[PDB]
């Protein structure tokens, strides 16, 4: 196991995990949470980013001295992904747009750069990948954020077989883009919503490292209750005590969330999802100047 | 003696013995010893129950009026019965002495408080409350003076490790800051610097 | 005298270098490795023995009290050179 | 008088090379006074000196505008100043070092190198110690 | 014999009287500290973190030290009443930040040295 | 074309704005306050570079963590960082702010204060000089200057 | 002996009282205030041209640690370790062994200097004066992890500023 | 005026010491033995309590 | 009647206010609690002397002089006569130090402003001297248990005169600005009295002290080291509030002054640590010649000198007041007990007294007449 | 050979240091 890889310690800041782990995508709302849980128990994590240094400051003091390593890359080159995951035994790839740049469409974001990632991670010896893709995500959607999520999902399996896919459904958080969207507004009763806590993607992604037996599986992260859309807006504005993005955005909220009781969920990596009554004020205490949401099941 | 030994004044020595003499005689209830060591510092030894009225005594009495409370603190000695060693630190300005008063207790015996004697040992017992848990009875207000609010244990007493059990960072998740087990990425080394070949003769203990 | 390893690190003269798996090269990666060029090993290798006519000498270190403290080598045996113990300066009687 | 100041005024203008170098040194050293030269650097410094002002501002230096590999007419530092005009600089000596040059050592850096840190050449820190534990190495014929 | 000094009670039933009085003092507070400091616990949390606190003394056996642990979360209480902790302070009654640590024997086996 | 070449010299202007004006705030937690206050005396003249004296938290560019940050003191440091405007940037002085310092192995220290907020510049010394100060302040508008938000913008 | 401080008395004749009410009235220690202030605006400021004029120095200054060598190129430091049983911050570690010449050689030589309290005891225990404190103050840094020195940064320093640094020591020895 | 209450001490719950580092730990009492590299005594007069060696392990940075 | 809370030297008040006048006033300190006293049992004698650099972190040598003298009379030794002379030197130049900050920074609180800068330069003069002996600018560590570390340099005592020479305008200039202006004493005037029973009572020292016309000075009633030798005068207020306090220390400036100059008259030759290398090192010649130097370099180095056991606690006046320190030796190289004695402790305890019935902006200056800096307060 | 030199003050000592309060009176009535 390569002495220098073996854990010590008791599970702390200062402590070793045997965990070198390359968070492609770590300053986005899921990366800060991925690198925190990664940092706060002592495995050293790389990040890559395009972006100004002064965006990334945050993260700098989530690990212990020389735990967090930060290079720069972009996804048209090859060569600095090799030389950005060249060490690492674990990929994490959380990458990803939710609309269009003049540099970088869905395609771009989702199908090209995570196939390089995978391809080169497979070359270099990489023992563990982990992608993120949606719930949602068929080639027959009629959006093409779903769309590109399916081919890019197909093609990272076809380059690395023993990938593990994680399919978040819709997460929700203090930095979220769900009910900060929702509240920000200040069509409905058809579409049912299923959200999913960060940190308890954060924490699955993290049991899947940790799970020898999650190579090849396929996950499916998503709450304990679904919500109609209309009554999920109501508790949203009645929480924030208020009166009651372009083109792909409404088309995929609008979109209900689909079901797949075949792919195992959070609770096969030992998490008991977090229900949204408990975290819809911690989100929405920020929004201000109780009678939760009826749930179908 | 040449000029690198300190010079010994036998007067000052003389002066304090006799009012050793003087305040052992007229308190016998409470006075339990008197010493006046080389550098001519007189310390009295009194039993608990006589905090207040040693105190009261040295501060009022025509020959005393130690008026001023210099310091007040307090020394463990785990091996001891009576873990605490409360010190008083007194000074005359009316014939310009010093007198030291000490006294004894445990984890679980408290303190008479001298806040009536001295306004001066209010703050002072609350930093001994705060750094060795002895109490303090009838105190006006009695808190921690020094450490974080909550936290728990006593840092001065020598069972307390140095770098204590808790150390507190900022998590991003709860975005707040947060106290974990202390975990270090060196270690204090510790170092055995005592040698044997004793030093100092006059202080040899008998071989029991 | 500075050597590179098989993967490419410059050896350092305490001899240190990562191995091959070893993942804490990446923190070399877009940066360099602080390797001092100058061995002390091979520069007082490079110094001559110096000959004196006497069994025992005295070594400073050069500089009086800006040098080491002073010690006295024995030079009685003819088979290797005294060596000091702080400068690693090496004395000889003249044999022959 | 008031003429006599602008005439020093004037004579400090001149003094700079022209109107050119006067500018050059005012929007470069925010200050346009004018020294006796002392010395020159291998990297390009200049150093002056005027005993007639107040301690403290009685010795400077003008930056050089490529030092090892940046521009450096607008980013200067303290520490572009190599150690022999640094002690001559910061008045731990009278001596200038063309007086009396340092004692010549084969050991000491032939290129003074200033702050690189924010930079590929900074410092990384690493453990300079050998493995202390070894491990068995299993062998590679088989057993049955 | 052995006798020893009192602090503030007799026997144990009156250190039983100042423990339930606390009780009663933290049980009133809970509510109007969860609303002050803008926790995002549930009062039913916080009282069911009082009733764990309380219950962590539970096999004293002796006045002094009773009283003793009273006199300090009565200080404790104080703190809490006139706002000089902050919401950390309080927070940190409840860990949320520290990884779950493994109790049974083959667990402890696998992840190091430490009984 | 023009358009990297408009947005290469608009980002020079707003960065030679940014760092041409630096208003700080200091954190006066223990003795290297002494030597900051030395920094603003008229030898070095912090204001003269633009670099005014006590501003606001409120209107304050960078934090200066000048002392032992102790563990009854990082939710204040915490929570006055997280009211400053952005940009903002942090400068550690002195080693007790650095790494713990003197006090390192103590049960009430903060062994860092980058344990608490991001940190740009770290000043080492126990006191640093107040010129040793001022040429962090000068490495600080250095890395400023180096910075370039609009092409990043531009390129994504 | 004492003085007395505030323990003067007012004259009450008609002449000191209209002084008094004069002075009340038309604010003359005010306007002599402002001539205070007014005289110390014309005179010269005490400010430098840093990073251009430098603050004087003393050949016992102390700043970045360096580690010395003897003339031939071998380093001075034989691992005694009392800089590291001297410091009263425990910022240094060492490591030592053998060399192939079985010479008393450090192989490791650490200094925190976030734990440094750049109190010089090191230079002064260290009896070949390997370990010194050289005149370097402007080492500002990035990161925490460039201020954690091992024995290649010390060694680079110490032939960085060897013309100083052996400069300072003969200017400073005879007084120690 | 004096309890004469009939206990063992047990302080455990005024020290603020953590739980798992009471009932875990298991300290030694001891005169220390003199070191044989010197003939001196003087350092095994008095006795001393220590704990029990726990896991120390290398910081990947620095080691 | 509300109560606010004004938290963050840095120091958090929470105090009870009727309108505007003070009801009640609480100040809770702690913030800069860092643990000295504890950490001191884990290092030996010298290696726990740059804590006190530390402590008061505006008079150093002053600290230091304090925890030596203590040391030095646990050892039944004494200091050569040169090396008590430049202790005292220095700390006059300490006291000039300490009162120009104290003052200085007191008019910055109250509003003045300008001769912060004006004084501030003089400070760095001051820090010239003290980095020119030690090659540190504030925490020297150079008065040591033994004497003093290194001797003068040849130039040093004509630059202490010269420097000296011109101070008394620059005292001249402050008073010109701060002690006749109306709005300065409407600000300090019958502000924060003290009876002096109740600063007998409450622990007070030092200037506080004299403020309230108490004959009270430590190098004048129990001198220490070459104080009895100079002359000088002790200034005593007589209505104790602020504005007597202001003029007190700027008459001990004035008089600092007066022994810098007897101080720079009157130096002595000789040598500048005790002349017994059991608890002073040898020189740098003598062990690098000398076989007894050099264990004894070795030996004092790595282990430390062993004090005889016993407590004492020693005390002088220091610019804040009386500072002193409880020593307690078990017979090691390491102290077994260190308690520090810090006047701002106690005059911060007073402040609650001090501050009755006086408006919210009068507890400005309380604090400020006080001199009250955290590090002694929380050590 | 060489004898003993170190910082003493020059023979005869130092000139006078004033420290006394000098607060002059402009002076009018
Ligand atoms: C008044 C009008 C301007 C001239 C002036 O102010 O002279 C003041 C000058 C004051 O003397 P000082 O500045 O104390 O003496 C310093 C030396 O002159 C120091 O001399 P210097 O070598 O520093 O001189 C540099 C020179 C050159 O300075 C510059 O070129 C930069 C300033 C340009 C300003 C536009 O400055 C000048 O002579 C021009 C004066 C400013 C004109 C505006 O003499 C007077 O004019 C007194 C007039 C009566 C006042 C009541
Ligand atoms: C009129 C319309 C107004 C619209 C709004 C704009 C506001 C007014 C615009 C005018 C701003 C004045 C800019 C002048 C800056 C030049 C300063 C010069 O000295 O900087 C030099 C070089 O700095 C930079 O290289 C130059 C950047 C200046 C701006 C570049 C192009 C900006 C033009 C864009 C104008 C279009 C406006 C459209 C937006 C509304 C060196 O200084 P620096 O290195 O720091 O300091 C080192 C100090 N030393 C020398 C002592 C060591
Ligand atoms: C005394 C006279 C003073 C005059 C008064 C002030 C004059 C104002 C002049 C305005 C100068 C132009 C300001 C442009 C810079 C604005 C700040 C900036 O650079 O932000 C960069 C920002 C970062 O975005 P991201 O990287 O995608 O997200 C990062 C967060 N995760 O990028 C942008 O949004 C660019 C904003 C558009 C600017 C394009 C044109 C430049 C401005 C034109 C002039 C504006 C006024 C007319
Ligand atoms: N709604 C949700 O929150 C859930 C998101 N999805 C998936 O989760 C992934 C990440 O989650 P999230 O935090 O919400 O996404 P964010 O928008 O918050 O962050 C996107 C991340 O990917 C990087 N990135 C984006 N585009 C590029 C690019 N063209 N080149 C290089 N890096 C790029 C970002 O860096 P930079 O900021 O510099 O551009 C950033 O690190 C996404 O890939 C998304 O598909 C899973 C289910 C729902
Ligand atoms: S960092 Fe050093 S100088 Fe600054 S307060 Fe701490 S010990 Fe003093
Ligand atoms: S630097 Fe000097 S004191 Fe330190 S280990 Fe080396 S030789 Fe010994
Ligand atoms: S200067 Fe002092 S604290 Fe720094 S390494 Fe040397 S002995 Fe240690
Ligand atoms: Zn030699």
């Amino acid at each position: 196991l390569h002495h220098a890889l073996i854990p010590h310690g008791k599970g702390g800041r200062s402590s070793v995990s045997g965990i070198v782990a390359t968070v492609f995508g770590a300053t986005g709302f899921l990366g800060r949470y991925v690198v925190n849980h990664l940092g706060r128990m002592g495995s050293q994590v790389i990040v890559p980013y395009r972006c100004e240094p002064y965006d990334t400051m945050h993260l700098r003091p989530m690990g212990d001295l020389g735990q967090i390593i930060f290079m720069e890359w972009n996804g048209k080159d090859k060569d600095s992904i090799r030389k950005v995951v060249e060490h690492s035994n674990v990929v994490i790839n959380l990458v990803g747009r939710e609309w269009e740049t003049k540099n970088f469409d869905f395609e771009d974001v989702f199908v090209k750069i995570p196939h390089a990632i995978a391809q080169v991670s497979k070359e270099a010896g990489v023992e563990k990948l982990i992608h993120i893709s949606h719930l949602n995500a068929d080639i027959k959607s009629p959006s093409r954020y779903l769309r590109s999520k399916a081919v890019g999902e197909k093609e990272v399996r076809a380059a690395f077989p023993e990938a593990t896919i994680i399919k978040p459904s819709d997460i929700f958080g203090r930095e979220d883009r769900f009910l900060n969207y929702f509240a920000s507004m200040r069509l409905g009763k058809e579409t049912v919503k299923q959200p999913v806590y960060i940190v308890d993607v954060s924490k699955g992604i993290i049991n899947a490292i940790k799970d020898p037996d999650a190579k090849g599986k396929t996950f499916a992260f998503v709450g304990p209750n679904r919500y109609l859309l209309f009554d999920l807006v109501q508790y949203i504005f009645a929480v924030a005590y208020r009166p009651f993005t372009t083109r792909d955005k409404v088309e995929r909220v609008h979109m209900s969330d689909m079901t797949l009781p075949h792919l195992p969920g959070l609770e096969d990596l030992g998490i008991q999802a977090t229900p949204l009554e408990l975290k819809a004020i911690e989100v929405l205490r920020r929004h201000r100047t109780v009678k939760p949401a009826k749930t179908v099941n | 003696t040449r000029p690198t030994i300190r010079p010994r004044n036998d007067v000052v020595h003389k002066q304090l013995s006799a009012f050793g003499q003087y305040v052992a005689e007229i308190l016998p209830k409470y006075v339990q010893q008197v010493q006046v060591s080389c550098f001519n510092e007189l310390e009295i030894f009194i039993h608990p129950d006589g905090v207040i009225p040693v105190l009261t005594f040295l501060r009022d009495h025509t020959n005393a009026q130690f008026k001023s409370l210099a310091d007040l603190t307090a020394v463990d000695v785990p091996t001891r019965q009576n873990r605490f060693e409360i010190v008083y630190n007194l000074l005359s300005l009316r014939f310009n002495s010093r007198i030291r008063v000490k006294t004894y207790t445990d984890e679980l015996t408290p303190i008479e408080s001298s806040v009536t004697v001295y306004k001066a040992a209010n703050w002072y017992e609350r930093e001994i409350w705060d750094m060795f848990g002895v109490f303090f009875a009838n105190h006006p207000d009695l808190r921690r003076i020094l450490t974080d609010y909550g936290f728990e244990g006593h840092p001065f007493r020598k069972d307390f490790p140095l770098s204590g059990y808790v150390e507190l960072r900022y998590d991003d998740e709860v975005k707040r800051v947060v106290a974990e087990p202390v975990e270090l990425a060196q270690e204090f080394r510790k170092f055995d610097l005592n040698s044997p070949w004793e030093a100092f003769p006059a202080y040899r203990q008998p071989p029991e | 005298g500075v050597r590179t390893s098989p993967t490419g690190e410059k050896v350092t003269h305490t001899g240190q270098a990562y191995d091959d798996g070893d993942y804490r090269r990446v923190r070399f990666s877009d940066r360099q490795k602080e390797v001092n060029e100058n061995f002390a090993i091979d520069l007082i290798a490079e110094q001559p023995v110096s000959e004196v006519g006497s069994r025992v000498i005295s070594c400073d270190g050069g500089g009086g009290a800006l040098g080491h403290p002073r010690v006295y080598i024995n030079l009685d045996k003819e088979t290797k050179t005294g060596t000091c113990g702080y400068c690693g300066l090496q004395f000889r009687q003249p044999h022959h | 008088e008031l003429v006599q100041v602008l005439r020093r005024g004037l004579q400090q203008v001149s003094g700079h090379g022209g109107l050119r170098g006067y500018l050059r040194v005012l929007f470069r050293a925010n200050d346009v006074r004018v020294g006796t030269l002392v010395g020159e650097d291998k990297y390009g410094n200049k150093y002056y000196e005027d005993n007639k002002q107040f301690f403290g501002r009685h010795r400077w230096v003008i930056y050089t505008t490529e030092m090892n590999g940046r521009d450096t007419f607008w980013d200067v530092d303290g520490s572009m100043v190599p150690p022999e005009w640094h002690r001559w600089l910061h008045c731990m000596t009278d001596d200038p070092p063309t007086t009396k040059p340092p004692t010549a050592r084969k050991y000491i850096w032939t290129n003074h190198k200033f702050n690189v840190s924010g930079t590929p050449q900074q410092y990384v820190p690493y453990s300079t110690t050998r493995k202390k534990i070894q491990e068995w190495v299993p062998p590679s014929t088989p057993y049955k | 014999g052995t006798s020893v000094k009192p602090i503030f009670s007799r026997d144990m039933n009156e250190a039983k009287r100042r423990v339930r009085e606390l009780y009663r003092a933290w049980y009133r507070e809970v509510p109007n500290t969860v609303h002050l400091f803008q926790l995002d616990i549930s009062v039913k949390q916080g009282r069911d973190k009082v009733r764990e606190m309380f219950m962590k003394n539970a096999h004293v056996t002796d006045p002094r030290v009773v009283d003793l642990l009273v006199i300090k979360g009565k200080m404790e209480l104080e703190e809490t009443i006139n706002v000089w902790k902050q919401r950390t302070h309080i927070m940190r009654f409840f860990h949320e930040t520290e990884a779950p640590r493994p109790t049974d024997f083959l667990s402890k086996f696998y992840v190091g040295h430490d009984p | 074309s023009r358009g990297e070449y408009v947005v290469a010299k608009l980002d020079d202007l707003v960065n030679w704005a940014r760092r041409s004006s630096l208003w700080p705030m200091t954190f006066g937690l223990a003795c290297c306050a002494v030597e900051m206050m030395h920094m603003a005396a008229p030898r070095y003249d912090m204001d003269r570079f633009g670099v005014v004296f006590r501003a606001s938290p409120r209107q304050s560019d960078v934090m200066i963590v000048a002392g032992t940050l102790t563990n009854k003191m990082a939710p204040a440091l915490r929570k006055v960082y997280d009211q400053m405007p952005e940009p903002r940037y942090v400068v550690s002085m002195g080693s007790c702010a650095n790494g713990g310092g003197y006090y390192h192995y103590s049960y009430s220290v903060v062994r860092g204060c980058d344990r608490i907020v991001p940190v740009d510049i770290y000043v080492p010394g126990c006191p640093p000089t107040a010129e040793a100060l001022l040429y962090g302040i000068l490495q600080l508008q250095r890395k400023i200057k180096r910075e370039k938000r609009l092409r990043i913008w531009y390129r994504r | 002996t004492y003085k007395f401080v505030n323990m003067r008395e007012p004259s009450m004749d008609m002449k000191s009282v209209t002084d008094r009410a004069a002075q009340t009235l038309l604010w003359t220690e005010l306007v002599r205030g402002l001539g205070m202030t007014l005289s110390y605006l014309f005179r010269e400021p005490a400010t430098i041209n840093y990073p251009f004029e430098k603050g004087p120095l003393s050949p016992r200054f102390r700043g970045e640690h360096a580690l010395r060598r003897y003339p031939s190129g071998e380093e001075r430091c034989i691992a005694c370790k009392l800089c590291e049983a001297v410091c009263p911050a425990q910022a240094i570690t060492i490591e030592a062994e053998p060399r192939a010449d079985g010479s008393r050689r450090t192989t490791r030589y650490d200094i925190d200097m976030t734990k440094c309290i750049y109190c010089g005891f090191c230079q002064e225990a260290c009896p070949v004066d390997a370990i010194v404190e050289g005149p370097n103050f402007e080492f500002s840094t990035e990161t925490h992890e460039e201020l954690l020195y091992n024995k290649e940064k010390l060694l680079n320093n110490g032939d960085k500023w060897e013309a100083e640094i052996a400069a300072n020591i003969q200017a400073d020895y005879l007084y120690r | 005026q004096l309890i004469a209450v009939d206990e063992k001490l047990d302080i455990t719950t005024l020290t603020g010491v953590p739980e798992e580092h009471i009932k875990t730990r298991k300290v030694r009492i001891f005169v220390p033995a003199r070191n044989n590299m010197q003939s001196g005594v003087n350092n095994t007069k008095k006795w001393k309590m220590e704990f029990d060696t726990r896991e120390r392990w290398e910081n990947p940075l620095m080691g | 009647n509300l109560t606010l809370n004004f938290g963050p030297g840095v120091l958090r008040l929470v105090m009870e206010l009727s309108g505007e006048m003070v009801r009640k006033c609480d100040p809770h300190i702690g913030l800069l609690h860092r643990g000295t006293e504890k950490l001191i049992e884990y290092k030996t004698y010298l290696q726990a002397l740059p804590y006190f650099d530390r402590l008061d972190y505006v008079s150093m040598m002053c600290n230091e002089q304090a925890y030596s003298l203590a040391v030095e009379k646990l050892l039944n030794i004494q200091p050569p006569p040169r090396a008590q002379w430049i202790r005292v030197l220095f700390g006059e130049i300490t006291r000039l130090l300490n009162h120009i900050m104290a003052v200085t920074t007191h008019a910055l609180d109250i509003g003045a402003m300008t001769p912060f800068f004006w004084m501030f330069e003089e400070r760095e003069k001051m820090f010239e001297f003290y980095e020119r002996v030690s090659g540190a600018r504030m925490h020297a560590a150079y008065i040591r248990p033994g004497g003093v570390h290194q001797d003068l340099p040849l130039g040093l005592l004509d630059d202490i005169y010269e420097f000296s020479k011109n101070f008394s305008f620059r005292i001249d200039e402050l008073e010109e600005m701060l002690t006749n202006n109306r709005i300065w004493r409407n600000r300090t005037v019958d502000i924060g009295v003290v009876t002096a029973e109740d600063a007998l009572n409450y622990g007070f020292s030092g200037v506080m002290l004299r403020g309230s016309g108490i004959q009270w000075d430590l190098r004048k009633t129990q001198p220490y080291d070459v104080y009895d030798q100079v002359e000088f005068d002790v200034p005593i207020g007589s209505r104790g509030d602020c504005y007597d306090r202001y003029l007190c220390r700027v008459e001990e400036m004035r008089q600092s002054l007066r022994i810098i100059s007897q101080c720079l008259n009157k130096m002595p030759p000789g040598e500048i640590k005790v002349d017994d290398a059991k608890v002073s090192p040898p020189k740098r010649a003598e062990m690098k010649t000398s076989m007894e130097s050099l264990i004894h370099h070795f030996k004092l180095y790595t282990e430390g000198y062993q004090v005889p056991p016993g407590a004492t606690y020693t005390a002088i006046e220091a610019p804040k007041g009386e500072f002193g320190v409880y020593l307690v030796s078990d017979g090691s190289s390491r102290p077994y007990r260190c308690k520090i004695k810090a006047p701002g402790f106690a005059h911060l305890a007073g402040l609650d007294k001090m501050s009755k019935g006086h408006m919210l902006a009068d507890v400005v200056a309380i604090i400020g007449t006080q001199d009250i800096v955290f590090g002694e307060v929380d050590r | 050979a060489s004898k003993v030199k170190q910082d003493m003050p020059p023979p005869g000592g130092y000139g006078p240091i004033d420290y006394k309060r000098n607060l002059p009176r402009r002076g009018l009535s």
